[PDB]
């Protein structure tokens, strides 16, 4: 086109390409899950098919604790997210240093969509082909707080979002099936629709699955096997339905 | 030709060439003169053709020979301004080689320094050669007479006899059949007079011309001190010979 | 023309006078996490108890080569330092190499120090904050 | 040849002849200032200017065209208005740092040496472009009057007479009539009615035009740059007239 | 000055006459009271015509001599030999813009076909004065009154020299500075010539 | 903004090959044949002198170089960056060893320095990669004699015997066929100059070649006499007159 | 190169010391930048022993205007209870300074935290106001009401990053919000801060303390509240009630 | 495209990084690796890429590199570039022991190795670093690992993996015949088969070959490296009978 | 980089709180003569009775330290390295003016903060040096010169028996007996005598324990 070749050009109908094509690699990667309960938030993603020959006593999790409560999921680049997971584990425990207190999730949010934006205001850079899925509980109250940021620096409050390849079809399950007038009340309600959203791509539920829930108080409990005991009783209620 | 980034940089082409350096070498015979450098048994002599083609220019203003220091003397082959650039940063490395290391700098030396500069401005990127050849000429304690060469590849050589120009290839040959026919490697003379006489009926062979007391610039280079001759200096050297 | 470096002291300090280590939370306040000076080292400390030989080490080639640019300023014109400032500053643009600290060739070649060895070059110079690729390259670019 | 395509598009590149295209296209838009001659007395220097006559809104007392850069030092130049101002203004912090170290005037060629480089250094690095003006200064100082003429590369000569804009050519040949009528010397006098008669010869373009004529001489002006005055000036233009 | 360092104690005699300039001085390096060098030269050459002798702290006037020299030689590749005028000058810049640390005086006599030869006097603080003849060190103290009353405007060579042998004779007899050979310099339109006279000579005075 | 980087200069082709490296290496093919051969008790160095115009002092300009009193190098390719690279080895040989543990640093580690700095200059966006290739010949007290060869790219390996530049694959040839595990260094040198008389198009003389041998300590050329644990040089240049001597018998 | 070429032409100027930015700035020769900066810049002498110099030029007695005004810090009381905070401090002074209104010794950072002066009273009055400037531009970023410990813990760093400097001053804030309830911080310019329950500063701090002590509860009402700092300061007056919508001054 | 592959810092319209991808493609022009762990050691064998006889095959260090005691590289790609990481890497490693006296996890230093290879990647300035490297390390805290890294600085963990010029068909066969019960000589065995099977030259000669081995014991209990020497080479390939 | 100054503080509170040779260089007609004397002293105990004073920057280039010894012998070694490196750039046998200005400029940089007071001696193809140079950075020139304790006893016997024409073997016999007379009057000199001898044109010859 002749516009898309930096990240300072306008183009004439008013959009900068790079930050699209920021978008469309990360649309590339695995999908990414985040749902908001009533008094709990779960990140749910999607594993890649395991090879025989791979080692699975050490596989990086796709869910990273930022800190004790407050839990990051990406999509897109896995190298760029550990630069971002690390750079916001830094900024959590030098924040918590400078004022006493803990981050809040809608901070730690802000401070991502800064560095991605800061990586986008040179020439001589690459911004991060990454979306990020930040959730937790802010440190003095039970109120979930779930935030979705973009490569571009913009960052949007969610109760129910989906980030990745074929991220159309486990939005709109979100939409027909969550209402913010009545969110799961209990945790096992919000882990069983977001394992049922994500079954609507995966192929095989069983080992492309993984469950993290947090709740307030920074408790943070990562599900193990469960998942299965989820698809099992999905796939049977189903199936009486059917 | 060159094609593709390789036409406002130095890199290397496909073919593994430096396409600006050999650019700088066609600038540097652009000028259309020719210099001649001899070394006797005890002085240097250097010669350059000196072409007035406008009535209006002052001839005392124009020179491509330039003092470096006490003992060193420099000749430059191509542009002018380059050529006082040349010769401005040569007597900066002069003077501080004297301050620095307590005892004047040697023509060899001064000649690898200017070919290390060179060499940093073929491989930088955004810097460009300087479209000259450079010719000093002194009369080192430990080497006696001394002529040495650089060019803007960066390569610099000492000679016993240099000819420059677009005419050099006939001065070359004749300064070789000399030498073949004398077997001594430099000039028997003992007066610097003598061996500028002889360069000026070395040069009048070659081109196949005759010059007037304006058409030549004379420079010796004794064991204490490098002098330019005036234009009364060479009407009597004419006038002798 | 000066030989010893002169006007060494600060006549104003700041909580902010780096810029590179600023707090996110506070802009106002310097970062001790970031820092990795070991927690404990306010900035008023280095304005008292200094060895009188630091200052002058540390500004010493700095003086002489000012010295010699005025000189060339008086003797040739401008026009000698502002092409000797300015191929010194294309040399020292040109070069990132995040993985050494190391001086290039050509930056020795115009100091005219291709021969010369002081104890800078024998002595040039774990940590869990600061000591990757991406901060040079913020730093460099001003990101 | 005149146009090489493909190296002519960065300050500091060579072409396959070894030219720099940006260094001569400099030197066209040189070509197409206003004509501005320099000639050299037995003991003085004489600049003259063919200005146009611009709209008389403009006021006559304040407005020259001769540049004076020393007391002793007189310039004009063609080619680009704010470059040739800069250059004017370099070379009056040149002599000035000069008088202040030194505490003499600065003498022309080291003054003309100084320039050079300046010039000559905007033809090294692809940020910056040459200037797009030929100078001619001079002035007077111990050993004598001097006469240069500086080029957009940074090339500058001495010359017995000078001459630069559109009608150069024509008035080179008036210059050399000049060498091959006054071998010998010539005077200050003589000078301005000869730059007067020249301007005269190599303003036919047509729009009036006036003359403007200043001149340095130790044995007129006490090595020092004036304008000529108003009856001398007229006695010049009545002569040119006459002369045609 | 600094402890432990060297302090220049010598006598330092520069005298214009018609015909040109003599700088003479002393030979004698000290340490308090043992002589660490009998013989010394204490008339540097910073130009060919140019000349100074030094006071003070030896290692900051040896500084300051070999930085004006490098300084004369850049001058001189541009614009032949300079004048005494701008050797003094550049002294006595770099002495007053290092006067915070360094100790340093000078005394520069020179020639040039301009000037015909001048003496310039800067001491410690770094301001420069003009005159006629100059004298400094330890033992200058004791030969003001003796100076004052025996100098002349235009003198000859030989006059001038017997001046400077008398007065630098007991300058060296009343102090325990000055050393035993007297070495002059004399700068002249003719070229530069060296003088040397042995404590057996000018005690005999 | 744009003034405070610059785009690298070298970039990997749609293959998977960088070339700059690759023309790099084109340029140094194009260079005079440089030659070396190790023996059992020291290496051989050998390279054609060309020169220009025949006025000039074949003498003065040497295409081998002493980079410490055991190493010494040669180079096929571009002059200057030779001789940078050598003034910067000298510095580094200085600097990193001789300063710190008080010994000279042995041949790998100055090689690998050396390949340091060649990559470090590939890797750059304001500057261009070298274009020379370099055989370094040293010998240490724990590794006995080795010989080097560096590319442009960086890459450093060692070698038994070997050749750069125009002729270089028809001397691979001939000194595979030649080389043999219990040669000796009078035998290396007479090979090297077998292999340099099929490369020469000129005159095969002392005056246009040059070579040298890391052999056995020199006593004279140390320079001073009286410390019997001091050695002198193991790198000798041989002279013109000892060439043609050479060149004569066998 | 345009700028090189201008830093390399040339003396008045330099003798003025005006060549430099930041005397151009702190003379408002170009602009009024030296207003627009969030972190204050503070003047120190170009000498070896700045520390030294300030002490001996700073504990020398000609002028009694021209010395530094020290906080009065007769007796204050902090101290909290199921109510919020309750602080006391004395309205006691006569030297020349006849004024309108009584001399403030409790700085009202904002409507919901109060400090404490004491030491130095300049340093209280333009850190504290540094402070509250601080904590209004983090309400407006966070949309929330900064915490007493996050207040505290930025003038605890503000303090450390000159220590030694020659500031001398003490201070207590003290707040009430919804997260953390009643809080009490002291900070020194030393570097020390301390969160406490029962806060007695002054020359008369013993006996107001043992007061305190004798009758202190947790339980206990706004009119006890303030009767027993009343009767603690009278022991060796100003109060001031810190709930969760501000602070209200209760002076008599 | 060429549109979008001349800077190191564009996403192309697909979303993707065209330097990233030849810096990746560029390994298949380099010699085989293959890393095997098993349950009491790992093995590391890489092929030379050795033209000429006169190339001294007893300075064995062209593929294996030591960067501790504990941690040993299979290099697969340009030399030089990863010359720098591996003298990067023990001078991280030294940090780490100098800090805390202890030796440094495998996975601290591969995740160190490859966040610099991903600033490389991310700066107009420099260009992906073009190798790759197979770890082998032993610690206290998951015992015996195994990682791979990619210019990308994207990295991984295996059981049993090869990287090089014939990935897949070298993938198959440990694929075909890995066993977690297998000790350090049934690995040694695989990896020469494999090599053997999958090679440009029938010849699988001792001096093409580079051998290590990380195993524990050693004094008492301690974990030692063995690189195997051109004569070990020879003995073991006679032993399996490939010579 | 360079020389640390780390601890400068730490240093200085521990000390607050209570927490702790003949050499003589003679120029004669045709070369110099550098001799030393072979004890190395911790205070009053003699820690080595042969030690080699005589230290070389150039092969035919030589010099002997006081004050200091590290700062001695880290300077020789610094500008051994520097003039090495300076011949080799130049090709050409180094000068004892190019030592001389190496060591006054460093000297002078750190303005008498590292002490060594040296006696250099060399030939060149220019003739023989001989200077004297001071830890504040000033150099002198002589022909007979003495340094450390023992000097005293040296310059007397130097200038009883010195003359403008002496031969190789007087030059050697007078620095021997100089060495020996700060051996005898002097308590911090002792044991052998180190000689090292340079010519114009020859290899400079060093003899250890020439005098036992």
């Amino acid at each position: 086109s002749g516009y898309d070749r930096a990240l300072s050009i306008f183009s004439p109908d008013g959009h900068i390409f790079q930050v699209e094509y920021a978008l469309e690699a990360v649309k590339r990667g695995t999908c990414a899950v985040g749902v908001k309960g009533k008094n709990c938030v779960v990140l749910g993603c999607e594993r890649r098919s395991t090879l025989k020959l791979q080692d699975t006593r050490i596989t990086p999790s796709k869910v990273s604790k930022i800190d004790s409560h407050v839990v990051l999921s990406f999509s897109g680049l896995n190298a760029d997210s550990r630069i971002l997971i690390e750079k916001a584990r830094v900024e959590a425990q030098s924040h918590r240093l400078t004022l006493e207190d803990p981050v809040t999730v809608e901070y730690l949010t802000r401070y991502v969509a800064g560095v991605q934006q800061r990586y986008t205001q040179s020439g001589g850079v690459r911004p991060f082909g990454v979306s990020t899925l930040i959730a937790g509980f802010d440190p003095r109250d039970d109120e979930p707080k779930l935030y979705q940021t973009e490569p571009s620096g913009i960052y949007s409050s969610w109760s129910a979002q989906t980030i990745g390849r074929n991220s159309k079809t486990v939005r709109e399950f979100l939409e027909k099936n969550y209402d913010r007038k009545e969110p799961p009340a209990t945790v096992e309600e919000c882990v069983k629709l977001t394992v049922r959203s994500l079954l609507e791509v995966v192929q095989t539920g069983a080992k492309n699955i993984e469950i993290t829930v947090v709740k307030p108080d920074s408790d943070i409990v990562a599900l193990s096997e469960e998942i299965n005991q989820y698809v099992t009783q999905i796939e049977q209620e189903k199936q009486e339905q059917q | 030709s060159a094609a593709g980034y390789d036409r406002h940089i130095t890199i290397f082409s496909p073919e593994g060439r430096l396409y600006q350096v050999e650019y700088a070498f066609k600038a540097t015979n652009q000028t259309n003169i020719n210099s001649l450098a001899v070394r006797g048994k005890d002085c240097t002599v250097v010669i350059s053709q000196k072409k007035v083609p406008d009535k209006l220019l002052d001839p005392t203003t124009v020179s491509y020979i330039f003092c470096i220091s006490r003992t060193i003397g420099m000749v430059v082959n191509g542009p002018i301004p380059d050529a006082r650039n040349a010769a401005l940063r040569a007597k900066a490395e002069a003077a501080e080689f004297r301050y620095k290391y307590g005892y004047d700098m040697p023509c060899d030396v001064l000649a690898k320094r200017m070919a290390n500069l060179s060499q940093i401005y073929t491989q930088r990127a955004y810097m460009r050669p300087l479209g000259v050849i450079l010719t000093f000429v002194s009369v080192d304690e430990e080497l006696g007479p001394s002529i040495y060469k650089t060019d803007p590849a960066g390569y610099y050589v000492g000679y016993k006899a240099t000819a420059t120009g677009p005419k050099q290839q006939e001065i070359t040959t004749n300064l070789e059949n000399h030498f073949k026919k004398s077997k001594i490697d430099h000039i028997n003379e003992e007066s610097w007079e003598k061996v500028v006489e002889f360069a000026i009926t070395h040069m009048i062979d070659a081109l196949g011309t005759e010059f007037s007391k304006n058409d030549l610039e004379v420079g010796v280079a004794t064991k204490d001190k490098f002098f330019t001759l005036s234009a009364e200096n060479i009407e009597e050297r004419l006038v002798a010979i | 023309m000066n030989i010893v470096p002169q006007d060494t002291f600060k006549s104003q300090v700041s909580t902010d006078q780096d810029k590179s280590v600023l707090s996110s939370a506070v802009p106002s306040l310097p970062d001790t996490l970031r820092q990795q000076e070991g927690g404990a080292v306010p900035l008023s400390t280095q304005l008292n108890d200094r060895h009188p030989l630091e200052s002058t080490l540390k500004n010493w080639e700095t003086t002489q080569r000012q010295r010699q640019m005025e000189q060339y300023r008086q003797i040739f014109g401008i026009a000698e330092p502002m092409k000797r400032t300015m191929e010194m500053e294309i040399v020292n643009r040109t070069d990132f190499n995040p993985l050494s600290t190391n001086g290039s060739i050509h930056r020795d070649i115009l100091l005219n120090k291709e021969c010369s060895i002081d104890w800078e070059d024998v002595y040039p110079g774990s940590t869990m904050v600061g000591d990757d690729v991406h901060s040079k390259i913020e730093k460099q670019l001003g990101i | 040849t005149s146009i090489g395509t493909g190296y002519d598009l960065s300050n500091s590149v060579f072409s396959p002849d070894g030219r720099n295209f940006q260094v001569e296209y400099a030197v066209k838009a040189v070509e197409n200032g206003t004509t501005s001659i320099g000639i050299k007395c037995n003991d003085g220097v004489v600049f003259a200017v063919e200005k146009l006559i611009t709209s008389k809104l403009l006021v006559p007392q304040k407005n020259v065209k001769i540049q004076v850069v020393d007391r002793h030092i007189g310039c004009v130049y063609s080619g680009l208005i704010p470059d040739g101002r800069h250059l004017v203004n370099r070379g009056r912090e040149e002599a000035a740092s000069f008088k202040k170290l030194y505490k003499t005037p600065i003498p022309i060629p080291a003054f003309a040496d100084r320039l050079g480089q300046y010039v000559q250094a905007h033809t090294l690095y692809n940020s910056v472009r040459p200037f797009g003006v030929s100078t001619i200064f001079g002035g007077v100082d111990k050993n004598g009057a001097h006469l240069y003429m500086l080029e957009p590369s940074g090339s500058y000569w001495g010359y017995k007479g000078a001459a630069t804009g559109k009608g150069r050519q024509s008035a080179k040949a008036e210059l050399e009539k000049l060498v091959d009528h006054h071998p010998e010397g010539l005077s200050a006098r003589e000078a301005v009615k000869q730059a007067a008669k020249i301007i005269y010869l190599a303003h036919e373009d047509k729009k009036d035009f006036e003359l403007e004529i200043s001149w340095c001489s130790l044995s007129e002006t006490n090595g020092l740059h004036k304008f000529v005055k108003g009856d001398l000036l007229q006695e010049a233009i009545d002569f040119a007239q006459k002369e045609i | 000055l600094k402890k432990g360092e060297v302090s220049l104690g010598t006598s330092i005699m520069a005298v214009t006459f018609k015909d040109g300039v003599i700088l003479g001085a002393d030979s004698r390096t000290t340490t308090g009271a043992y002589i660490a060098n009998r013989v010394t030269d204490k008339l540097t050459r910073v130009h060919d015509k140019i000349w100074c002798c030094r006071s003070g702290s030896a290692a900051d006037t040896q500084a300051i001599a070999d930085i004006v020299q490098y300084h004369l030689e850049l001058y001189t590749s541009q614009y032949g030999t300079p004048s005494t005028e701008t050797a003094a000058s550049v002294f006595k810049e770099l002495c007053y813009e290092n006067k915070d640390n360094l100790t340093a005086g000078i005394i520069v006599a020179g020639y040039d076909d301009k000037n015909k030869g001048e003496v310039y006097t800067i001491p410690l603080g770094g301001s420069v004065h003009k005159l006629p003849y100059a004298i400094a060190g330890s033992g200058s103290t004791f030969i003001y009154g003796y100076c004052d009353k025996n100098f002349r405007e235009n003198m000859s060579k030989e006059e001038t020299v017997d001046f400077i042998k008398h007065s630098l004779s007991q300058a060296i007899k009343w102090d325990g500075s000055s050393g035993g050979v007297i070495r002059m310099v004399v700068l002249t339109a003719a070229g530069v010539e060296r003088l040397i006279f042995y404590p057996d000579e000018y005690e005999q005075l | 903004m744009t003034d405070r980087y610059s785009f690298s200069l070298t970039t990997f082709s749609p293959s998977g090959k960088l070339g700059q490296i690759d023309y790099a290496l084109t340029a140094v093919k194009q260079g005079v044949t440089s030659l070396g051969i190790k023996a059992t008790n020291g290496v051989v160095i050998a390279t054609e002198k060309k020169s220009s115009s025949p006025l000039a002092m074949s003498e003065t300009l040497s295409k081998v170089s002493l980079l410490t009193p055991d190493i010494g190098a040669v180079y096929s390719g571009m002059g200057p960056d030779y001789r940078v690279l050598v003034d910067k080895s000298r510095k580094v040989a200085h600097t990193s060893y001789k300063r710190i543990y008080g010994e000279y640093p042995p041949t790998k580690l100055l090689v690998s320095e050396v390949a340091k700095i060649m990559q470090e200059a590939t890797q750059s966006g304001g500057v261009r990669p070298f274009g020379v290739s370099l055989l370094i010949a040293g010998h240490d007290e724990f590794n006995g004699f080795s010989l080097y060869q560096v590319d442009p790219s960086g890459s450093y390996f060692p070698w038994k015997a070997t050749a750069i530049g125009k002729g270089s694959v028809a001397a691979k040839t001939f000194l595979e066929k030649r080389w043999n595990d219990e040669l000796e260094l009078e035998d290396a040198i007479h090979i090297a100059l077998l292999t340099l008389k099929e490369s020469v198009e000129g005159e095969f003389n002392g005056d246009t070649i040059e070579l040298a041998i890391i052999g056995d300590e020199n006593p004279d050329l140390l320079g001073y006499t009286g410390i019997p644990t001091d050695k002198g040089p193991r790198f000798r240049k041989l002279t013109s007159q000892e060439i043609n001597d050479r060149l004569e018998a066998l | 190169m345009q700028a090189i070429a201008d830093s390399f032409s040339v003396r008045l100027v330099k003798e003025l010391q005006y060549d430099n930015e930041q005397n151009l700035e702190s003379d408002f020769v170009t602009g009024a930048s030296q207003f627009q900066r969030l972190a204050p810049s503070l003047t120190v002498p170009p000498i070896a022993s700045p520390q030294q110099f300030l002490r001996a030029h700073t504990d020398d007695s000609r002028n009694p205007d021209c010395k530094i005004k020290i906080a009065h810090g007769t007796t204050t009381l902090a101290f909290r209870f199921q109510g919020g905070i309750i602080v006391a401090v004395d309205s006691r002074a006569a030297g020349n300074w006849v004024a309108s209104q009584t001399v403030k010794k409790v700085i009202e950072i904002n409507p919901f935290l109060l400090g404490t002066m004491a030491g130095g009273a300049a340093d209280c009055q333009f850190w504290e106001t540094w402070l509250g400037s601080q904590c209004r531009l983090h309400e407006l970023r966070e949309k929330e009401r900064i915490s007493v410990a996050a207040a505290s813990k930025i003038l605890s760093n503000l303090v450390y990053q000159y220590k030694g400097a020659g500031l001398s001053m003490g201070t207590m804030i003290c707040g009430y919000t919804r997260k953390e309830g009643p809080t009490i911080y002291y900070v020194d310019s030393d570097g020390t801060r301390l969160k406490g329950d029962i806060f007695c500063v002054g020359s008369g701090q013993t006996f107001a303390y043992g007061v305190l002590d004798s009758n202190y509860k947790w339980d206990l009402s706004v009119e006890d509240a303030l009767y027993l700092g009343k009767r603690s300061i009278l022991a060796a007056v100003n109060l001031y009630h810190v709930t969760e919508d501000g602070w209200i001054y209760h002076g008599n | 495209s060429r549109r979008y592959d001349s800077r190191t810092t564009i996403f192309s319209p697909e979303g993707r990084l065209y330097q990233v991808e030849y810096a990746l493609e560029s390994i298949s022009h380099a010699g085989t690796a293959i890393g095997i762990m098993a349950s009491d050691g790992i093995v590391l064998a890489a092929e030379r890429k050795v033209t000429s006889t006169l190339l001294e095959q007893d300075t064995s260090t062209e593929k294996l590199y030591k960067l501790n005691d504990k941690i040993a590289v299979a290099v697969a790609g340009l030399t030089a570039d990863a010359e720098i990481l591996i003298n990067t890497a023990r001078i991280h490693a030294q940090n780490y022991l100098k800090t805390y006296n202890e030796d440094i996890p495998v996975e601290i230093l591969v995740r160190r190795l490859s966040d610099i290879k991903q600033g490389y990647t991310q700066h107009g300035g420099l260009r992906p670093f073009g190798v790759s490297f197979i770890y082998a390390g032993y610690d206290d805290r998951y015992g015996y690992q195994l990682y791979t890294s990619n210019p990308s600085g994207n990295y991984t963990g295996w059981k049993a993996i090869s990287v090089g010029a014939n990935t897949s068909a070298a993938q198959t066969l440990l694929q075909m015949d890995y066993k977690d019960d297998m000790k350090v000589d049934d690995a040694i065995e695989l990896a020469l088969k494999t090599l053997s099977k999958t090679t440009d030259s029938s010849a699988l000669t001792y001096d093409r070959l580079e051998f290590a081995t990380i195993r524990k014991g050693a004094n008492d209990g301690e974990v030692y490296q063995k690189i195997f020497k051109p004569q070990e080479i020879k003995d073991i390939l006679v032993k399996t009978g490939i010579t | 980089a360079g020389l640390s100054f780390d601890n400068y503080q730490r240093n200085n509170f521990l000390a607050e709180n209570s927490h702790t040779t003949t050499i003589v260089g003679v120029k004669f007609n045709n070369g110099v003569v550098i001799a030393a004397d072979t004890r190395s002293t911790q205070g009053p105990i003699v820690a080595d009775k042969n030690c080699a004073k005589l230290h070389r920057i150039s092969p035919k280039i030589w010099c002997a330290g006081a004050g200091t010894a590290a700062d001695t012998e880290a300077v020789t070694q610094l500008i051994g390295s520097n003039i090495e490196l300076h011949s080799l750039y130049t090709s050409r046998e180094p000068r004892v003016v190019s030592a001389l200005q190496m060591l006054k400029q460093h000297l002078f940089k750190y303005q008498g903060h590292i002490g060594a007071y040296l006696i250099v001696a060399g030939v060149d193809p220019t003739g023989s040096h001989l200077f004297s140079i001071h830890a504040h950075g000033s150099t002198d020139v002589g022909y007979y010169l003495s340094l450390g304790s023992g000097s005293l006893a040296a310059m007397a016997v130097l200038e009883s028996h010195w003359k403008q024409d002496l031969t190789k073997e007087e030059a050697i016999k007078l620095a021997s007996d100089a060495i020996q007379a700060g051996i005898w009057n002097d308590l911090g000199s002792g044991s052998n005598v180190d000689v090292c001898v340079m010519e114009i044109g020859k290899d400079a010859e060093y003899l250890r324990n020439y005098t036992p």
